């Protein structure tokens, strides 16, 4: 996250970090005790990818951290139906053993298709991660967050040569300087409603982070809420 | 009442019903209060809420 601020412990208790052949390479969010939602581009491979819930500072021990192995990865069936589009950039990860929900490990709420879109359209959400703190720069040690404004679709369309689908949205500041960045991908875009946070997007992609006239691109979660619900049922 | 105006006063979700509309509802982990509008935690760690004190010092 470029130009954000340190989260406090337990401020985003649905946030997780993904580790593998690279540490902290992507974020995700807790759907329930057994399931994480993330970006499919993060998990095109699975070799001992590990999830850490209850994380705050990546170089220290807080004694809130819950580490789990991923046993199953389900990318959206239509992801990679079209080469290099990032269309349908969402995936589910099933954990080997359930998380123990507590104040530092709590799911994000997921509303139905209609209300996720309503909540998105409220026009302000929070984004968080341990991604780069400057474009082409280093990664964050303490979890970062940032309020990003929703950007109107026509503006976003003009901001890039790349295709922006109906399954995506843009968010950010016209002046640049503050943005999501690489390493943040897969993490939550969330909208707080009377103190309860709902998942409204997945941090997906972008061009140079925080550059004026460029915006973060997010997966429109409303389009995928029925699929998430269907896949992540507990028995 | 309609869902049109201030979400039928529903804390979370609103659906229009015959004329005297508004039936409010809540997401998993919450229950509709007797008050019929607000949403009460029905579990120890309900989704989407911060429970670690953020005001420290
Ligand atoms: C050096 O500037 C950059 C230029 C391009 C990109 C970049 C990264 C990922 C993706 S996915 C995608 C697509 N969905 N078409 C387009 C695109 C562009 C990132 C940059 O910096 C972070
Ligand atoms: C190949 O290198 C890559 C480099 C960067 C990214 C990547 C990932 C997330 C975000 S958010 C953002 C923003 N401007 N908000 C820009 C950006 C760029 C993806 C890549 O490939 C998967
Ligand atoms: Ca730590």
């Amino acid at each position: 996250v470029v130009g954000g601020e340190d989260a406090k412990p337990g401020q985003f208790p649905w946030q997780v970090v993904l580790n593998g052949k690279v540490d902290a390479f992507c974020g995700g969010s807790i759907v329930n005790e057994k399931w994480i939602v993330t970006a499919a581009h993060c998990v095109e491979t699975g070799v001992k990818i590990t999830v850490v819930a209850g994380e705050h500072n990546i170089e220290e021990t807080e004694h809130t951290e819950q580490k789990r192995n991923v046993i199953r990865i389900i990318p959206h069936h239509n992801y990679n139906a079209a080469i290099n589009k990032y269309n349908h950039d969402i995936a589910l990860l099933e954990l080997d053993e359930p998380l123990v929900l507590n104040s530092y490990v709590t799911p994000i709420c997921i509303a139905d298709k209609e209300y996720t879109n309503i909540f998105l359209k409220f026009g302000s959400g929070y984004v968080s991660g341990w991604g780069r703190v400057f474009h082409k720069g280093r990664s964050a040690l303490v979890l970062q967050y940032l309020r990003v404004p929703l950007v109107d679709r026509a503006t976003c369309l003009r901001s890039t040569k790349f295709t922006i689908y109906n399954n995506m949205f843009c968010a950010g500041f016209h002046e640049g300087g503050r943005d999501s960045c690489q390493g943040d991908s897969g993490g939550p875009h969330v909208t707080e409603v009377e103190g309860t946070s709902f998942l409204t997007g997945i941090i997906s992609w972008g061009e140079e982070c925080a550059m004026k006239g460029k915006y973060g691109i997010y997966t429109k979660v409303s389009r995928y809420v029925n699929w998430i619900k269907e896949k992540t049922k507990l028995t | 009442m309609t869902c049109n105006i201030k979400n039928g006063r529903c804390e979370q979700f609103c659906k229009n019903s015959a004329d005297n509309k508004v039936v409010c509802s809540c997401t998993e982990g919450y229950r509709l209060a007797e008050n019929q509008k607000s949403c009460e935690p029905a579990v120890p760690f309900p989704c989407g809420r911060v429970s670690v004190s953020q005001t420290s010092k």
